[PDB]
């Protein structure tokens, strides 16, 4: 049951910030999150359980130091925590590291509910400034562990896009393109398209129709592809493109739309999916 | 494929049977565009929701229903609000322009028809919010009321809709449209049959196609291609075989309350529905000639008071053993 | 068009000498008028019987030239919440206004019956504290809807009914300021459906000189009926009911009255039914109940009205 | 389609449309489309009425094929253009490009936005004119009590100031004096009372302020102009004097009074003509005229 | 375990009662691709929720046995925010929608819309979902009108098969649109070859088998009364029926028999307000008022002390305060109503 | 483009001329408007005698081409609340009249549709504005009404439309739809209306659409029947007169080959059965009563469903058990 671990943002900045892309979204969807401690990977989980699922993967060779032993399979331990104190002292971080520092978070497991041991320095000027937190959680039980699994995706005949990079020319365009529906106040239902390669935002009511589409190149990797889905859920779909140069779009008839990041750590990837009922 | 009260539903006003003087008045609609605001009131099961639903497709065409249609049934909101609201703003809406396709094929009205079904169910507060609404843009929109029970939608209302009663589907103008329906499913059936299935089911051709195909879903079943008879209709129908009722009819001419109740006791657990039971008895009884005219004139209101509390929702039990008791005591 | 205001607008009492009806009520209020010293008062009564130009009178005489920084009208047309009870009657009682000895400012809370409770228990501190400058004079239809706090601090003035003769007298001034021809029977009959309310006499007199001129039975009853509760308690006192039903029919049916109107006057006729016993009371409203029932489901038909007719006379002959 | 007009200028036209949200933001707006431009007439319980006018060249396109009407008259919910035309036009490199048209009666009204890699498109279908004449809230060419010009700051500041006092109720000025004075002040009934905002006589905020005989002709010196309007619909014209810089003020015996703003992109184009014509209270008290009156003499 | 959920048949051949009601479920569990919508009415205990179960086995082969339980949430007008368990299972999903109360609409307006909008298309069969309503008879003629036109529009992707007993409260358009199943009730017969199996299985040693007929007799044709009460026997007796063991029976039941000896005996204004007391104490245990009356009525009609005009009288009282207990709000008015007018025909 | 209309709504009285029927309420009315002076009116009756085309036909002669902007005219289809009351209405009634020189007009329809707390916040509107507003109350039932409200307004009651007027709208709609009717079809047209237009008209457009020729056929009493779905009136007394003369079990045969001939509804017979009755002469005095105390529970029960042969059944034992007193 013993956990520590040690993160250092300025020594790699890639896998950090990812962390705080992780954070972010898992604040953003819902209160609580689930927190597997694999010997080898970290996933953080915000199942609400129609609304949607987040499945991001965190190897272990982002953090400096994965020291996990449990007495379960494979070293594994689940937390449930609020996701408000944890994202207060990231943020806390992030302007330590902002006014001018380099120290590490030293994040020990000290106690079924307990808390972690979150802490860090900071240096103001050659001082010595001391930052403990304590984030109570309580520890997910093996057989309700197995209850909460990933869910599948499939595509037989059916189809996923490669969203341009942000980074690129049209990057910014299609970043424009998700956020347009996003200005509209009274909006509640987007209905996606798939033509194979065009994909075009449909809001159809019952006085008003929008009908967006994107005029510039696309991908997709190797019919007619619909879904109905949430505004929010699209709010989360564009906070998560906005910070991901990999980014997959695969869209299914009628059934879910699957949002997929990926980011290329070479070394394992860290990759966010984010399923949509 | 499909069940055969779906596969047989009436896709234009030429298949829907015995409403003669309902139908005719809307297929002369079409060549006109008077039409008015439709209030359908009948018995359940008689092809209120099969007569709008054809009617809508011959007036508009498939593409022009989407945008022309509005429908609302008991199975969404439907409050004051929603009235004054969504019905209003549609009412509001100005005629979509037809295709060049649907002016060429079809006759394009130019109006929107709103048709809210089992508008029994509406309250009477939200009923009186479209009191306006259909007279103010009864040239844009027209308004088609479905219901069971006309008594439930106010004076107001039932004034400016014209009215159109459904009747009953009895065996004599129901029949053809059966058989043809049982000959399309290569159906073997007996003389006879096909006029007990529409008086089981009196009144409702949805429970008679339904009972038909129970009965060919198990002659299918044996295999052994025989005829249906009169005998399992009623078998998977519920109606209570001519032996029991009898023995009941014999146990009642003895007053005895313990042997009375004794034999209820041991009906009940048959599991027969008292509303058939007391239907029956209300046959024999009647259509008999052994009794004499107050008898009759006493058991018409004992069966009529004793239909009325198992229509409320009362236990079968009860209301049965009372019943039986005051034959008895005639 | 014209601007010929309606003879209610037009012949409304500017003075409390013109104000017919409760003289004793009348005269205090006058007696008040002259010595100064106003009470907080709350005058209630059935409508139209004098109630509004009677406090607008009074204060216009009592305040003379500062009557319009001196009263405060709020009517139900106005937000009267909590918020306005504490900001602007506040205000208003918070004035210094300098007035002859004995006057006082009066706040005019009309229609005081539709005021929520917040509003009346900020109003319990707001008499309390400033009582010395300001009077609060509410008027209503039903005292019991201004709470008790309220009504302890108050003087109750009880208007009641017109007569037939203060009535009548009002509206021969009425003829003589505006040359109407008349005869006694027609004003009999004016005063006979106005049912002690002076707004619906001077409405029905005036619909009768437009329509007609002459004022007489004829003219009159062709253009205002009679009363309809008159007509259910002739139709529920009846012996027969070949003869309850002709009533019902012929005078209630025919004529354009809704059931569920004729069963709910029924109801109000029975509560105030006089000469008849107790038992055959409750069951009249017994019988009554279960129509309005049915109506409210929606059989609204004449039928039931008659069976609930022939049930009355069920109970009347034996039960 | 019979009527298509684009333009890149989407903050005027945002400008524009927010003039119209205080007047609701949830009801209907119609819009008349004749070869001279496109307006938005909003009036609100018969007793206000707010008209734009945008010229055909304020937009760099302006076709109108619709040559068998003089105009076109179509009715749509407001808060869904007030919400599509607030893209602030972003990323100057690539102009947002509006696309106004309307095909005709049935046909929706269309707002295609194009970001050059985006073509967005909205739809709005159109709802049946309601039975009202805008004939009716206007005023006389003849009957014109008082003419007053105010800058449009001065005027905004003591909106904003009545605004901040309350201001339940609002009575107008207009006194013409024989020795070049002109008074002009908006008195106001409010929680504190009695409160009047003077405009300065100079020039630069009372340009021209002339009383007539109710003939729009006679210059008679001396006379007072009365008008008592409710705060609820003089508030309505806050928003529109905030982007201009002359207001025109005119009343006439008939207690109606026009709000005319100008407003002062292309070079042909006039600006936005925005009137907000307002009906007077009745005032059945005859004392307050006198009290404002007196207020008025010292 | 108990012996009621060990030993109900998982198949439709395993179902030994009525051999023409498993001939019929065969018949239409043969072409499920036509299957209509079903109301299975009949006696309490019968097992027509087992032979539902059978039914969707050999329609959707095994696999509907296996039960997960989510809880899902509705929101009223007035924010509530109701609860309600959706017990549910691949092929197949179970409601009692009568449980949230008398805002059932907002869950067959929410759940019968949302599933029925869903076509089922999986990875290209889009097939449908089987939906059991347990107690259909206990809407509020509010969720019925709402389910006509859902179940009518969508019959493609959903199918109804509503369990309920003495299907009187379920309105006409709901009785039209569901094909009708009689699921009678075992005789003694029956039962006792049942409780025979069950005890050969668990291996309890009874003596004079005549002890199955007496619990069969004694559970008035309920499978599920009888073997609650063989199990309270057989542990109670040490897994050894003597002949002389006692049929035990609810505590509800000997308290209403108890009522009806007071009520039978004693007829006064003080007694009335004992009997009261007893119905506030029945009340407070959440048993429904038609069912105590029912049981009032019948254990009344059992005594041998009172003649024919006595039991017409109080049969007579019967019907009328059931009526009027079903078209009311409080109920503690009619079964005092009811009471009083038993001890006044009494005496 | 008003050929396209239902003919409800296309023969609506357009001036004051137009509405048949209300005669003492016209020419009060007209009187009212030519002497100048308006006051605040109530208008009830039964629904279809011509009230919310009256005030609207008294309206558009009051005010001419200025409807629009002197009339506001607000229904149950809007949100009529104390709020809407205080914030519409009384800025309305509070403003100057827009040219007219005369006074404007708010029109309430089914105005028993309202609140008492908007009704009881309109009577101080009323009474304050009179001079330059006046008040239209439109409604069907009284007892929804606030009696200070009914006080305020001057009442005028629209009573049932007699033969005569719907007679002479009748030859009117025959004339303009080159329509013609038997004289023993206009009664039975009439005998249906109950004193309602909207019936009228609603019936003579299913009539024109049953006709097949209907330039050269004639609308009998047959083609009526047929369209209504009602019973004639000799299948009306053919029925009674096996009830009250013969036996329990050719009654019975009798009033179920009524019912199948036609497919004649049980309600229907009901209800003529009653009228026909209510002209006998019955001398027991409890005839009438059971008579009238069993059909009403035999229509209660009708309108709520059940079996209808049993329905049908105590129909005949009603009457049949009821003469026995008689006799
Ligand atoms: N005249 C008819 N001709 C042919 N089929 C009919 C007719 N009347 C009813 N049906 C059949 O009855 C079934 C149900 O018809 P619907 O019209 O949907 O029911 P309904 O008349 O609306 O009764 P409700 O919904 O309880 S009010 C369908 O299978 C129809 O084919
Ligand atoms: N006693 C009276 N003497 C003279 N006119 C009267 C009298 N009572 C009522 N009126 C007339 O009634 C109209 C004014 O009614 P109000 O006094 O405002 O009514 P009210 O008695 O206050 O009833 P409510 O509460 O307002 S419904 C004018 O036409 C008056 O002339
Ligand atoms: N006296 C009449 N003369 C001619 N047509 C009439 C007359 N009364 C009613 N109608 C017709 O009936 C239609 C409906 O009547 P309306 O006046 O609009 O409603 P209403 O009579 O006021 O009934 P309610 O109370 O509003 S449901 C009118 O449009 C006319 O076509
Ligand atoms: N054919 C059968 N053989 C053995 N037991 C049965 C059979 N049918 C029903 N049961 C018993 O009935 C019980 C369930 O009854 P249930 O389905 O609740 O009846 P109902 O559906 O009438 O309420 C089960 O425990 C089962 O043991
Ligand atoms: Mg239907
Ligand atoms: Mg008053
Ligand atoms: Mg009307």
């Amino acid at each position: 049951m013993k956990l520590k671990l040690i993160v250092n943002g300025c020594e790699a900045p890639d896998d950090y910030k990812l962390l705080r892309t992780t954070i972010n979204t898992v604040a953003s969807l819902r209160k609580t999150a689930i927190l597997r401690f694999n010997s080898e990977r970290l996933t953080i989980i915000s199942t609400p359980k129609d609304t949607g699922q987040l499945w991001c993967t965190i190897p272990h060779d982002v953090f400096r130091l994965y020291t996990v032993i449990s007495a379960r399979e494979l070293n594994t331990i689940t937390m449930e925590c609020n996701c408000d104190s944890l994202l207060s002292v990231f943020k806390r971080y992030d302007r330590v590291m902002n006014q001018g520092s380099s120290s590490n978070m030293t994040i020990k497991l000290q106690s079924p509910i307990c808390a972690l041991g979150i802490t860090f320095e900071e240096i103001v000027h050659n001082k010595v400034i001391m930052h403990s937190f304590k984030v109570p959680v309580k520890l997910l039980f093996r057989a309700q562990d197995t209850r909460i699994q990933e869910p599948m995706i499939n595509y037989i005949q059916l189809m996923m896009y490669k969203l341009p990079p942000i980074s690129g020319e049209f990057g910014s365009a299609f970043h424009g393109f998700i956020r347009r529906v996003e200005r509209y106040s009274n909006v509640n239902h987007i209905h996606l398209m798939g033509v194979k390669v065009e994909l075009k935002i449909i809001v159809n009511e019952l006085d008003w129709h929008l009908e967006i589409c994107w005029n510039g190149p696309l991908d997709s990797v190797i019919s007619t592809h619909e879904v109905i889905i949430r505004c929010k859920d699209w709010k989360v779909c564009s906070k998560l493109y906005a910070a991901f140069e990999e980014v997959v779009l695969a869209i299914s008839h009628d059934e879910s739309c699957v949002f997929h990041c990926s980011l290329d750590r070479g070394r394992e990837r860290g990759q966010i999916i984010y399923y949509i009922a | 494929q499909q069940p055969w009260v779906e596969k047989y539903r009436p896709k234009n006003l030429d298949e829907v049977t015995a409403q003669d003087h309902a139908v005719t008045v809307l297929k002369k609609t079409l060549k006109s565009a008077n039409l008015p605001h439709m209030l359908f009131y009948g018995p359940p099961g008689t092809g209120k929701t099969s007569t709008i639903l054809a009617l809508t497709k011959e007036l508009y065409g498939p593409d022009l229903m989407k945008s022309r249609i509005l429908e609302l049934n008991a199975s969404d909101e439907r409050g004051i609000s929603i009235v004054r609201e969504k019905v209003k703003n549609f009412a509001r809406l100005t005629v979509s322009k037809p295709s060049k396709h649907d002016l060429e094929n079809y006759p394009c009205p130019p109006y929107k028809i709103i048709i809210l079904d089992e508008a029994d169910s509406m309250t009477a507060d939200a009923q009186s919010a479209l009191r306006r609404t259909m007279e103010t843009y009864s040239g844009v929109t027209r308004f088609c009321l479905i219901c069971n029970y006309v008594t439930r939608i106010i004076d107001p209302l039932a004034s400016r809709c014209s009215k159109f009663r459904f009747k009953a589907l009895d065996a004599s103008n129901a029949i053809d449209r059966l058989r043809f329906i049982s000959e399309q499913e290569n159906v073997k059936c007996d003389d006879g049959v096909l006029e007990r299935i529409l008086d089981i089911s009196a009144g409702d051709l949805r429970r008679g196609i339904t009972l038909l195909q129970s009965a060919s879903k198990g002659a299918q079943y044996l295999g052994d291609g025989k005829n249906i008879t009169s005998t399992q209709v009623e078998e998977l129908a519920g109606v209570v075989p001519h032996d029991i009722l009898i023995e009941i009819v014999e146990k009642v001419k003895s007053g005895d309350f313990d042997e009375i109740k004794k034999y209820v006791n041991t009906f009940m657990k048959s599991g027969w529905s008292a509303a058939s039971v007391v239907n029956q008895l209300h046959e024999y009884y009647i259509t008999n000639d052994n009794f004499d005219t107050n008898f009759k004139n006493q058991i018409s209101w004992l069966l009529f008071t004793t239909d009325s509390r198992l229509n409320n929702g009362t236990n079968e039990h009860i209301q049965l053993l009372n019943l039986l008791v005051k034959i008895s005591q005639l | 068009l014209s601007l010929q205001l309606p003879w209610v607008e037009k012949y409304r009492p500017q003075v409390l000498s013109d104000i017919v009806g409760n003289k004793e009520t009348i005269d205090r209020l006058q007696q008040i008028a002259k010595d100064g010293n106003m009470p907080h008062m709350i005058i209630s009564g059935m409508p139209g019987i004098g109630k509004t130009t009677s406090v607008h009178c009074l204060a216009h005489e009592l305040l003379g030239r500062s009557y319009a920084d001196g009263v405060l009208e709020l009517n139900a047309s106005d937000d009267r919440g909590i918020d306005v009870v504490r900001n602007q009657i506040k205000h208003f009682a918070q004035k210094k206004l300098h007035l002859p000895p004995g006057k006082h400012k009066i706040v005019i809370l009309d229609e005081a019956d539709s005021m929520t409770a917040g509003a009346q228990q900020a109003l319990r501190r707001t008499m309390e504290l400033y009582s010395n400058s300001t009077r609060f004079a509410f008027a209503c239809n039903q005292s019991n809807k201004i709470i008790e706090p309220l009504q302890s601090r108050c003087a109750i003035l009880r208007y009641s009914k017109l007569s037939d003769e203060d009535v009548l007298k009002r509206l021969l001034q009425i003829i003589k300021l505006e040359d109407v021809k008349y005869t006694n029977d027609g004003l009999e009959a004016i005063i006979f459906t106005a049912e002690g309310d002076m707004r619906q006499a001077i409405n029905n007199l005036q619909s009768t000189v437009a329509g007609h001129g002459l004022v007489n039975a004829d003219n009159v009853f062709k253009i205002v009926d009679s009363p309809h509760p008159l007509i259910v308690k002739k139709m529920l006192l009846a012996s027969n009911l070949e003869d309850s039903i002709q009533i019902l029919r012929t005078d209630l049916w025919k004529k354009g009255y809704s059931s569920i109107d004729i069963v709910t006057t029924s109801f109000r006729v029975t509560k105030n039914l006089a000469q008849v016993k107790e038992s055959v009371r409750l069951e009249m409203i017994k019988e009554i109940g279960l129509t309005h029932m049915r109506i409210l489901e929606g059989v609204g038909t004449y039928l039931q009205l008659a069976s609930m007719l022939a049930k009355i006379h069920k109970l009347n002959n034996k039960a | 389609n019979k009527f298509s007009a684009s333009t890149v200028h989407l903050e005027h036209i945002t400008t524009a449309l927010s003039c119209l949200t205080p007047f609701g933001s949830k009801d209907d707006v119609l819009i008349f489309i004749d070869a001279d431009g496109l307006s938005f007439v909003r009036e609100n319980n018969h007793v206000i009425k707010i008209q734009l006018l945008l010229s055909r060249e304020l937009f760099m396109s302006y076709s109108y094929r619709n040559e068998t009407e003089d105009h076109m008259k179509l009715c749509v919910k407001i808060n869904h253009i007030l919400d599509s035309v607030s893209v602030m036009n972003r990323n100057s490199d690539d102009i947002v490009e509006c696309t106004l048209s309307y095909d005709g009666h049935g046909s929706p009204f269309v707002l295609i936005f194009e970001d050059s890699f985006i073509s967005e498109r909205v739809e709005y279908s159109t709802y049946l004119i309601k039975d009202f004449d805008t004939n009716g809230l206007e005023l006389d060419r003849e009957r014109i009590s008082f003419e007053a010009i105010i800058k449009g700051e001065a005027l905004h500041s003591a909106l904003k100031d009545l605004k901040e006092i309350g201001c339940k109720e609002c009575y107008v000025y207009a006194k013409t004096e024989a020795n070049d004075e002109n008074v002009f002040a908006l008195i106001s009934k409010s929680q504190l009372g009695f409160s009047k905002i003077k405009l300065p006589s100079n020039r630069s905020i009372l340009e021209k302020l002339q009383v007539f005989d109710g003939d729009s002709t006679t210059v008679i010196d001396g006379f007072a102009v009365i008008g008592f309007f409710d705060f609820t619909s003089f508030d309505k014209i806050r928003k529109s004097t905030k982007i201009a810089s002359k207001v025109l003020f005119r009343m006439d015996v008939h207690g109606v009074l026009s709000v005319n703003i100008l407003s002062q992109l292309p070079k042909d184009y006039p600006g936005i003509v925005i009137e907000v014509c307002m009906l007077e209270k009745e005032s059945i008290d005859e004392a307050a005229q006198t009290e404002i009156e007196l207020l008025m003499e010292t | 375990s108990l012996w009621v959920d060990k030993y109900r048949p998982k198949s439709l051949n395993a179902l030994s009662h009525n051999e023409e009601l498993t001939n019929f479920l065969k018949s239409l569990s043969d072409q499920p691709r036509d299957l209509p919508h079903l109301l299975l009415y009949g006696p309490n205990g019968t097992g027509k929720k087992t032979r539902c179960m059978a039914l969707l086995e050999s329609i959707f082969g095994p696999g509907v046995y296996r039960l997960k339980i989510d809880v899902r949430q509705f929101v009223t007008a007035s924010n509530r925010k109701l609860e309600l368990n959706v017990v549910s299972s691949p092929y197949h999903l179970e409601i009692t929608p009568s449980d949230m109360g008398n805002n059932d609409r907002i869950v067959i307006q929410e759940l019968l819309k949302e599933v029925a909008q869903m076509e089922q298309v999986d990875f290209l069969a889009h097939r449908y979902k089987c939906v059991i309503i347990n107690e259909a008879n206990s809407l509020t003629k509010d969720a019925q009108a709402a389910l006509r036109r859902t179940m009518e529009k969508y019959s493609k992707n959903i199918r109804l098969i509503m369990v309920c007993d003495s299907m009187s409260p379920i309105i006409a358009p709901i009785k039209s649109r569901c094909l009708l199943i009689r699921c009678p009730a075992p005789s003694d017969s029956e039962i006792s070859t049942i409780l025979s199996d069950v005890v050969t299985n668990e291996r309890i040693q009874l003596e004079t088998k005549d002890i199955l007929k007496r619990i069969a007799q004694a559970s008035n044709g309920n499978l599920r009364v009888s073997l609650l009460m063989l199990e309270s026997m057989a542990l109670n007796n040490e897994l050894a029926l003597k002949s002389s063991s006692p049929i035990i029976k609810p505590d509800w039941i000997i308290v209403i028999h108890k009522l009806t000896r007071k009520i039978v005996k004693e007829r006064s204004v003080n007694s009335l307000i004992e009997c009261r007391a007893v119905l506030y104490d029945l009340l407070a245990h959440c048993i429904p008022a038609n069912i105590i009356l029912k049981e009032l009525t019948f254990s009344l009609l059992d005594v041998e002390t009172l003649n024919t005009t006595n039991k017409s009288s109080i049969i007579e009282y019967s019907s009328v305060f059931d009526e009027r207990l079903s078209l009311g709000n409080k109920a503690i008015f009619h079964l005092e109503g009811f009471i009083a007018k038993v001890m006044c025909c009494l005496d | 483009s008003k050929e396209n209309l239902p003919w409800v709504e296309k023969y609506r009285p357009e001036t004051l001329d137009e509405v048949y029927g209300q005669n003492e309420v016209i020419t009060t009315v007209r009187k009212f408007v030519d002497e100048g002076k308006l006051p605040h009116l109530l208008f009830y009756g039964p629904p279809g005698t011509g009230k919310t085309s009256t005030i609207v036909a008294l309206a558009r002669e009051i005010y001419g081409k200025n409807y629009s902007n002197m009339v506001l005219e607000l229904n149950a289809s809007d949100d009529r609340g104390i709020d809407v009351v205080r914030n519409q209405i009384k800025d309305f009634a509070s403003t100057r009249q827009i040219f007219s020189k005369g006074f404007k007009l708010i029109i309430l329809d089914e105005a028993d549709a309202m609140t008492n707390a908007a009704q009881n916040a309109l009577r101080r509107v009323i009474e304050r504005y009179t001079k330059n507003t006046r008040f239209c109350v439109l409604a069907n039932y009284a007892h929804k009404l606030t009696p200070a409200l009914l006080s305020r307004c001057t009442r005028f009651r629209f009573q049932p439309l007699p033969q005569e007027a719907i007679e002479r709208r009748i030859a009117n709609v025959l004339v303009h739809e080159k329509l013609k009717l038997s004289p023993n079809a206009e009664k039975a047209l009439i005998e249906l209306s109950n004193g309602d237009m909207r019936r009228v008209l609603n019936v003579l457009q299913s009539c024109k659409a049953t006709l097949d020729n209907p330039d050269e056929d004639e609308i009998s009493d047959d083609v009526i029947y047929e369209c209504c779905g009602a019973p004639r009136p000799s299948d009306l007394k053919a029925v009674l007169k096996s009830i009250l003369e013969d036996d329990w079990g050719t009654a019975h045969y009798t009033l179920n080959k009524v019912r199948s001939a036609k497919g004649l509804a049980l309600i229907d017979l009901i209800e003529g059965i009653v009228k026909i009755l209510e002209d006998y002469e019955l001398q027991n005095e409890e005839t009438r009563v059971h008579l009238l105390t069993k059909l009403a529970d035999i229509e209660y029960s009708i309108s709520k469903g059940g079996n209808d042969q049993i329905q049908g059944s105590a129909v005949i034992g009603a009457i049949k058990a009821s003469f026995e007193n008689e006799t």
